[PDB]
């Protein structure tokens, strides 16, 4: 059967910088009677089902923004994007079309190169529905921070927290490409209870001083 | 215009069989080729079969001695019969369109999970999120859940631009997410701002609306 | 055992149309006398007679001047055509002509005053009988009113001065309850329609438009044509030109082409020429008005040399249709096969079996044979030797076995088998 | 003899249709083809479709349907219709015939059409006199404010054709503006009456200007 | 499909002489059947759409003097032209038979002549015009040969720049001359604050300004 393989596996590319990708196939692709080459391309942004760009390697499908001219021949392919847009981190698969058991493509992760920005961090105090049940969860987001390295720490009234932590990447944006995270730490009701002051810390890229919004029990 | 209905994401218990149904409009059905293809995030996608207008499949040999295709031509839809549900066939499935007899696969559904784990169908518990002491944000917490699609969409649709819904990480058997939405300060005492906890498939929908702190 | 139904002389090859016969052979020579260097050339094909086009006298939409017995002199005259039916006989190729009055207007058949139109083909079927030429055609039948009582005395009479002629019909409506009203009573005459015209974007009705005719029409002979008059380009993509020419030999009736389609000639892509009948091309020296739209490929002298061509398998094809016993009248079975093809089976008891597979999708599908329904006097064997494949890259001749066969993209096949049984 | 004259509607707007009507005048259709040759003015040459003498149609390789040309023989008119016009084919669009069936071009229209796709209105022109103020004297004559080219300028309908001249048209403020001049005899000048001609058929205006000696 | 590159993209030579126009394609115009090559020229006089010179790379229409004949084979091939007139100034095609996608670019032809000194013309704007508010004063330079002449309008001794456009003509076909207009455009407000208004030419066949001028009060 055909082996499709997919070379690049990441892309940084900036707003504007001529996306090019490569896909390489096992036998041809390209059959002499017709003369005509068989591979496709698919595009899913996520959450979504994936989409048709490109098929028999040349053509545009109905309805598509003309910034995709996917090109190559033989056994290996390029599909070109003249410049991205703020509605291009997907990803974009290669397929045979012209086999019988149709093997798709590995995969690649298209992310948008984009200025540092930073946080905006909110921690949020266990409502009294969640101390009704005897539980508490401790919540804090961190918002619209283009560095995806990152560190969050806590603290239990001062003194530091390791444990319990639970954390929450989420996808790269799709307007101002930043990405965001939140963290829960869940304790128990009088764990919560025995102590006052709790301490989120934001440690980022874009600065040295930790962003660090703070509550206590009493206050 | 090419549209794709599916049942959505469903439960069974594991070695099992099912019915995974997709509904298609906009177009007669026999004037085209439906084919399903898998995918378990994280991975590649695979592709698994094709009926026709005739009920005839060509299915893939990897997947062969697991699957069954058959179809309904008079209720517009086609279905699937899995089988022997092991452990990873916990994946996507996807009820994709293509042109008669070219495999260009244009169309797709909206895409379809399957679990298959014996534990049980439980219901959400919520929690609505009221800040501390301007553009400020809000959040809905979402605890205790285990059938896995959920989408939560504020006040039915009408506030829009700014949420970020979490993805939902796992944590003895139960799942559990954050929502994120940047709501402008005279907004939220002023307007209605209510979380609306849509669940499929425990087929019940919450709504908590964030009333102020004390 | 079995005792043979009778053969008659056209159930044992091909026909073949000819328009215009100044358009056929060249520009000049516009003479019946011309085409007699070429009909070494129709011998090589081997089509068992042709049908050659309206000759006679017709000054356009005139009743009183349009006479059926006497050649228009633009094609030579009568002594010159007794020197074609002579020299025919040489290569037992058979000639049929046209009789329909009208071919220079558009309405064929001046549907004002029908009847005495009828009275005047009706005595010029006695004349061209008794001038010993054997067979008739008439177009455009529908604009005829009520052809199918005019249709028996026609029938008649080429069947009264002997019973080895032939008269074959023509229409244009492809709805199956106007076909077969025709040939109800009808029986002993062969048509042409334009039933397998609408193709569904690519063959996509085609094997339900095979087998819903061959079982409506009760297993008669029939003759199997994409149009009356038109060629087969005209119609089809050029990439299905290897597809049709072998569904057209192997299906039981009567291969009916027009002329240059041994080349796949192509109307469009030719300017300056009409669509009901372009040059053939025979060697360069075939279009001089233009010596661009010729390439070296759309001639006679390309394709004479070259063994994967479109007329080098067509040497190999209609050569199989008139040889082997099999094919010539044998039975027809469809089994139920794959997705998006069509497959067949011909079986005649001990003679060779040949089995047809061919490949309507665009992708490499494999070939899911899914028969369980045929009589065990004729079903699959494990292996095939593999006579014939219209996309060259295999082997025509190995024994392959069929549940494991991988057809390649828009490739037909043709599998011959023995009885082994 | 071989005589050809079209008719065509001068200027229409961007993205619009068109209709070019050759009426053949003198010789049967059935036997010569028709070609459309169009011309952007100061460049090169570039094929449109034909219609042969059977009702065979062609179009060029750069558009296959965007064009389509109908052949009727009832009053020897060849209809040209094109289809979502541009601002880049502002042409020379006329009438061709070829040798009987080969692309030896044997005769063209002389005048032909010049076509133009802009936005702006048609708007009548406005003629000048001008005799001059304070042998051999040369007059001339103006005529302004016109977006179509054709205009044209005549002089005693034609009467000398030898001492004029008449300078092309500038583009300036959405207008065309033209001048002709001449040399004019001083036998002639005071005595026999000049008479500008102005001529526009886009505006189909024909207003006769005699030219007044000064003051 | 061919495309037909002709080699001058102008030539500039005086009567009487001899000139070749070629071109040059991509494919092999001798159909090889034949012994012929298929091939065209044609001869656009300005303001007149164009007719036959040459078919079939060497013959001539019927009705064309025989000072042009064409001559060349395969995909090189020359026009020339014996001896040149003065009304054989034109456009030169070169344009295609053996594919059906056809035609070519079109070259163009100039010629040496004697030199020119132009003969000037002013004249003032109308009792027409300037009723309508709108002033005009122009003025005509007729027959000169050599191309580039600069006019130059002055208002009042002072050199006027804005508010002129100029129009050159073609060379003639009989004397093989040009022909110039320079429109100036103003208010007739500014018009009728000035009384000089001057023309005057700046040109190659002497150093003195030819000067045409009128005073608003006359
Ligand atoms: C198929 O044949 C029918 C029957 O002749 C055609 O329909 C007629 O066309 C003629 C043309 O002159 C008209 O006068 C008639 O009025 C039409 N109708 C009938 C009922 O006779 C039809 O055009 C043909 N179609 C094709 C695709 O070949
Ligand atoms: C026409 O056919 C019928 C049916 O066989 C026959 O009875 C009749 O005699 C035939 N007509 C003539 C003139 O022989
Ligand atoms: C032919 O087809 C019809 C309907 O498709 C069916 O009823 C009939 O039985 C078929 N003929 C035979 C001989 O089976
Ligand atoms: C003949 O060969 C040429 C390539 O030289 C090809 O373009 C053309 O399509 C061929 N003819 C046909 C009928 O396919």
């Amino acid at each position: 059967d055909i082996v499709m393989s997919q070379s690049p596996s990441s892309l940084v590319v900036s707003v504007g910088e001529k996306v090019t990708m490569s896909c390489x196939x096992x036998x041809x692709x390209x059959x002499x009677x017709x003369x005509x080459x068989x591979x496709x391309w698919y595009q899913q942004k996520p959450g979504q089902s994936p989409k048709l760009l490109i098929y028999x390697x040349x053509x545009x499908x109905x309805g598509v923004p003309d910034r995709f001219t996917g090109s190559g021949s033989g056994t290996d392919f390029t599909l070109t994007i003249s410049s991205v847009k703020a509605e291009d981190l997907a990803v974009y698969y290669c397929x045979x079309x012209x086999x019988x058991x149709x093997x798709f493509g590995g995969g690649t992760k298209l992310e948008i190169k984009r200025a540092d920005a930073a946080p905006t961090v909110s921690i949020f105090p266990p409502s009294s529905e969640q101390l009704t049940s005897g539980g508490a969860s401790v919540v804090c987001f961190l918002n619209n921070f283009y560095p995806k390295d990152i560190n969050v720490k806590w603290k239990i009234d001062g003194s530091e927290r390791q444990n319990g932590v639970l954390n929450s990447w989420t996808d790269q944006d799709s307007k101002d490409s930043t990405y965001s995270m939140s963290s829960t730490l869940t304790l128990t009701k009088d764990e919560y209870e025995r102590h006052n002051s709790y301490t989120c810390e934001a440690t980022h890229k874009t600065s040295t001083s930790p962003i660090v919004k703070s509550f206590n029990r009493n206050e | 215009q090419v549209q794709l209905k599916e049942s959505g994401p469903g439960l069974v218990a594991p070695s099992q069989s099912l019915s995974i149904t997709c509904t298609v409009s906009g177009f007669p059905l026999t004037x085209x080729x439906x084919x399903w293809v898998r995918q378990p995030p994280g991975k590649g996608l695979e592709w698994l079969g094709x009926x026709x207008x005739x009920x005839x499949x060509x299915x893939x040999x990897x997947x062969x001695x697991r699957l069954s295709i058959s179809k309904d031509n008079s209720k517009s839809q086609v279905f699937l019969k899995m089988n022997s549900l092991q452990t990873d066939d916990t994946a996507r499935y996807y009820c994709a369109r293509x042109x008669x007899x070219x495999x260009x696969x244009x169309x797709w559904g909206q895409g379809t999970s399957v679990t298959v784990s014996s534990a049980k169908t439980t219901p959400p518990s919520v929690y609505p999120l009221a800040p501390g002491s301007s553009m400020v944000t809000l959040g809905c917490l979402v605890k205790g859940y285990f059938p896995e699609p959920v989408t939560v969409t504020w006040n039915s649709g009408s506030l829009s631009s700014g949420v970020h819904t979490f993805p939902a990480v796992l944590q003895s058997d139960l799942y559990t997410l954050s929502s994120s939405v940047t709501v402008p300060s005279s907004t939220w005492p002023s307007e209605t701002v209510t979380c609306n906890v849509a669940h499929p498939a425990s087929s019940t929908k919450v709504d908590k609306k964030i009333v102020p702190r004390d | 055992c079995r005792e043979l139904p009778a053969q008659k002389w056209w159930h044992t090859g091909a026909l073949y149309r000819i328009g215009d016969l100044q358009a056929f052979q060249g520009h000049g020579a516009g003479n019946l006398a011309g085409l007699k260097g070429r009909l070494d050339y129709l011998s090589s094909l081997k089509v068992k007679g042709l049908v050659l086009g309206p000759i006679h006298k017709n000054q356009k939409d005139d009743v009183a001047q349009t006479d059926l017995l006497q050649i228009d002199p633009n094609f030579g005259s009568k002594e010159d055509f007794d020197s074609l039916l002579q020299s025919a006989k040489k290569k037992s190729i058979r000639v049929i002509l046209d009789l329909t009055p009208n071919y220079r207007g558009e309405n064929s058949w001046f549907s004002t005053q029908v009847d005495t139109v009828a009275t005047k083909v009706k005595d010029a079927l006695e004349f061209w009988l008794q001038a010993g030429v054997d067979g008739f055609q008439v177009r455009d039948i529908e604009n005829l009113k009520d052809a199918s009582s005019f249709l028996a005395e026609w029938q008649n009479i080429t069947k009264g001065f002997s019973e080895d002629r032939l008269l074959i019909a023509g229409t244009n409506s492809s709805d199956l309850q106007q076909i077969l009203s025709l040939l109800e009573s009808n029986k002993d005459l062969l048509l042409t329609s334009s039933y397998l015209s609408d193709s569904g974007s690519t063959g996509e009705h085609t094997k339900s438009l095979v087998t819903q005719y061959l079982n409506a029409t009760g297993n008669r002979w029939c003759s199997w044509s994409l149009s009356q008059a038109r060629l087969l380009t005209s119609f089809l993509p050029a990439q299905l030109l290897r597809l049709y020419q072998l569904m057209l030999f192997t299906l039981p009736g009567t291969p009916v082409f027009s002329y240059g389609d041994e080349i796949g000639l192509d109307a469009a892509a030719l300017p300056g020429q009409p669509m009901e009948a372009p040059v053939m091309l025979w060697d360069e020296s075939s279009f001089p008005d233009i010596p661009g739209a010729v390439s070296a490929n759309m001639t006679v002298k390309g394709q004479s040399e070259d063994p994967g061509s479109l007329l080098s398998l067509f040497r190999r094809l209609s050569d199989q249709r008139s040889k082997e016993r099999s094919l010539l009248h044998g039975d027809f079975h469809a089994f139920s096969a794959g997705p998006g093809l069509f497959s067949y089976i011909r079986h005649w008891d001990q003679n060779e079996r040949f089995l047809v597979v061919l490949n309507f999708g665009d992708v490499g599908l494999s070939a899911g044979l899914q028969a369980s329904d045929l009589p065990a006097s004729a079903s699959l064997p494990a292996k095939a030797d593999l006579l014939l494949s219209t996309q060259p890259g295999r082997e025509e001749g190995s024994p392959l076995e069929l549940e494991r066969l991988k057809l390649e993209p828009h490739e037909g096949l043709l599998l011959r088998f023995p009885y082994a049984a």
